[PDB]
């Protein structure tokens, strides 16, 4: 034990010191967000600013963090590991990204990633305040009680996208699919120009999409665009207009298979596996609460 | 609805535990 | 009794075993969302790897099944019947795949989708883990608590279903449908114009969809097409910019029809019937949890 | 009291002749439905076919009712009123309709949607039936407890709606809005050219709807539109794509306005209202339920 | 003391009173809403009608208000400070209002927002009836127990915020994006064609949206128009079709960093997040209601 560790040690679990590291953190958070409001663009105007703000930060951050190594001997294995690794990862990416500031670069331009971990500094802000540190930690402790269904969820859904990927994935491929109208029973046309070639029951409808593809390919041309595509309809976004009628009304009359398939996946996987991995969840996190 | 069910739920157990 | 039968099966309930199997049906999962992610294609790049490797996965299950029923002197009515009849079948769709694959097509091409039963082996695997099994188990004994309210559900569904191929399955039958502006009140063009005839009042608007139908032959057009699209604004998709708006502006004063029509709609069944099928469904299930 | 009214009173109240009427009803709900789905057309193929099934379904209803009423001396006010007479005006439809298919129209077509109550008659099956009633008098009795939240969203709704009309009811009124780029600064185009004409910070984007009004007359155009196009929002449908995000970036620096208002208006009446809303009804019918 | 104080203040405190003050309330909220909807335009028709009946409304609201204070001697610290000073401060907008319309516009065009808290004049309905006063109080109550949850949701808001402004800001500048076929390997084109120059395995797509902006200058152009669209993609409004897929497809094969992007940001925060959210509102609610 260093000779003058315990004061520093003590002086550092203060909590006027903690709520000034912690506006230090909300300071900086509030300083990125500024950064990428007023000036996100490849061509900064104040350039200077924001590179010299977060130098001033990280070493702020690297002061506060020695003083709290020297508190325990710079050993960091047996107080709060877990908070303490975490501290250093961000202070080392930030001294990284000083000595790129002063010397030059560094590193291969393959590691913006990295870089990138400014953003995620005000989770040591949770550590300061109990409420958010609790919410945190009961959200930790719920989601074991998720896996389960969870898993059971991502099993239906990938057995859903191997049927699609199989039945869709060739679906409108010329670019083009025919659905077919019932004007003469409606009595629109008489059935004496249908046959005669005035008109016809079977218009041509396009099945290019907003991005390029056609409706298999972009949807369920692959396994993992078919998941994505059923993540879409398990979240409930445009799953009719789009995902579904297309392929509903691509089928002449067995259009029971298209109907069945999407109103079975959304039944059993968005009702009722989204309420009950919810539920699980909820549930956790309650009885964390008592 | 879970949100909902849940909430309901707490307040089961909660008179459950009162009478228990 | 077989002499060497309680051996085997004793062998077979063995945790090492059913980890192993459980490990198999993973991993012929693994295979299957492999094949269709990497090569789904019609004309498939990699042929012989995916045949060869659902032959050696059926010839694998089927020395397993075989383990499991010699233990049981190929009875399977006493012990598991439901687990081993399921097992039977997909065993049976296998030996099916890998005797055509063998000895040419055999059975005629109106039976894919009986082919397509090996993406449910995944199945098996709820069985070889106890919490998967729990969840499942309580789904399945949840759901008769849901047959009631999800009958109600779909009688408002079929009524609502009614009334609408009665009302809107004649809506934008020309292709085109008339929306009445307001300008003259609106101060945007004098009313001596519009009488002149510089402007007018009554705009014509397009009723043909995304699928070629019109309005009303799509989205009602029939009492199973109007069941559909019930469906889709009960989940709560485009139901406004796709399906209610152009009803709505086409009553020119008699507006109050179609927006009662989709607000009653909505709320009822939405809400009220969509969150008690969930709470109930939720309900039993808990209650079966403890 | 009539001499043979006693046996038949109790005749009626036979759970087998019970179940019979629910198998009729539900018969004739089927027969509904495949009138609307194998022939709703203007132009009716098998037309006697369902005016002949009409006529005996109604025959049938008016034998049952009055075995109903000959038990009780056509009093229908002690024993179950609102049964009774709810099943009165059902078979008064029909008679009605029997005696237009026999004798001629001897009613204005202004009366079509009284016509249309033989839809409602599933609505009889609930009482046939102890868990549907059980259900539907559960939502009866929940109901009032809804009342008051329900009545507190409706008064926001009209605030937000008075603010809507008055704020974007002229929006986009030329039918084209501008919004503006930020392309010199983001590097796109040289400020040089931007001032010389070659590139502009301004584009003029259409601002008319599917249904061919302009973004304010329809949505905002009105107070009743403005309240359905809040309850667009409130159920969550294309709230940003069509209704919120035009108005947002019409406004070229005060974009504040419209972010807030859309996204206090979502906060507060979709989540805190609905799910109150929600809450209050489920513990009122699972207090019922016990 | 007042000498004639106290009966007076007895007499407003009266339950008769009380109901035609809410009766007077609710008839001023339904006066505005007919004047939002029949009568909104910029040229009114019927002009004078809502401006007397403004007058009317904010003298009689003046008459009963000072009845109201000349019970507590004018001096609205003691009793009842909060929904006091409410009703002076809308009088006090009504007496503005009615100054201007006798005397001429007094008042800068800049401050129309404080005229329109005539629409907010509803909420002193809640203080007459006890059941929406009991809801909006509770309402109160419980979200200082929403804060903690909330302001995690939006800290994570602004981390996935900025992130998005640092990527996809510059996703579609030139206003056309590149998405890549993959039409060889699915027998649409042979290879020989595609080296040759019939076809080719790339297709250009626009990227201007509808506002007339590109995906990332509106999407994620600043930090607050990506915290708006993240607010979007929150709530569920068309987060694949317009947000996620582009820029999902955009990466070339580099598709994880998108799909991880939104799939996590949806997974937290709205399922997670949203979720607590509710859930701890309505349990302080319950909590509150016994």
């Amino acid at each position: 034990w260093l000779p003058h560790q315990r004061k520093v040690f003590d002086f550092y679990a203060s909590q006027g010191v903690q709520y000034f590291t912690a506006f230090l953190i909300v300071s900086n958070f509030i300083f990125n967000c500024a950064e990428k409001e007023w000036d996100p663009y490849t061509d900064q105007l104040y350039q200077g600013l924001w590179r010299w703000g977060e130098f001033a930060f990280n070493t702020m951050f690297l002061i506060e963090l020695l003083i709290n190594f020297y508190g325990i001997a710079f050993c960091f294995w047996r107080y709060n590991w877990a908070w303490n690794t975490f501290d250093l990862v961000v202070v080392a990416i930030g001294t990284l990204t000083m000595a790129e500031a002063i010397g030059g670069n560094f590193m291969p331009p393959s590691m913006a990633l990295i870089r990138n971990l400014r953003a995620f500094r005000i989770f040591r802000l949770f550590k300061r305040i109990k409420s958010l540190n609790k919410i945190i930690v009961s959200l930790g402790k719920a989601i074991p009680g998720v896996a389960n269904a969870f898993v059971i969820m991502v099993i239906i859904m990938c057995i859903y996208a191997i049927l699609g990927v199989e039945f869709y994935h060739m679906t409108g491929s010329d670019g083009t699919y025919v659905t077919y109208n019932d004007n003469v029973k409606r009595g629109l046309c008489t059935g004496d120009e249908v046959e005669l070639g005035q008109c016809s029951l079977n218009q041509t409808v396009s099945s290019e999409t907003a991005r390029g593809y056609t409706y298999g390919e972009e949807y369920y041309g692959t396994f993992f665009r078919a998941l994505y595509t059923l993540f879409q309809v398990l979240t409930g976004e445009s799953w009719s207009e789009a995902v579904a009628r297309p392929a509903v009304f691509e089928s002449h009359y067995d259009s029971f298979g298209p109907v069945l398939f999407y109103v079975s996946f959304i039944i059993i996987c968005q009702i009722v596996l989204i309420n009950v991995v919810v539920a699980v969840l909820l549930d956790k996190m309650v009885e964390e609460d008592d | 609805i879970a949100a909902i069910h849940n909430a309901r739920r707490k307040k089961r157990e909660a008179a459950a535990a009162h009478k228990a």
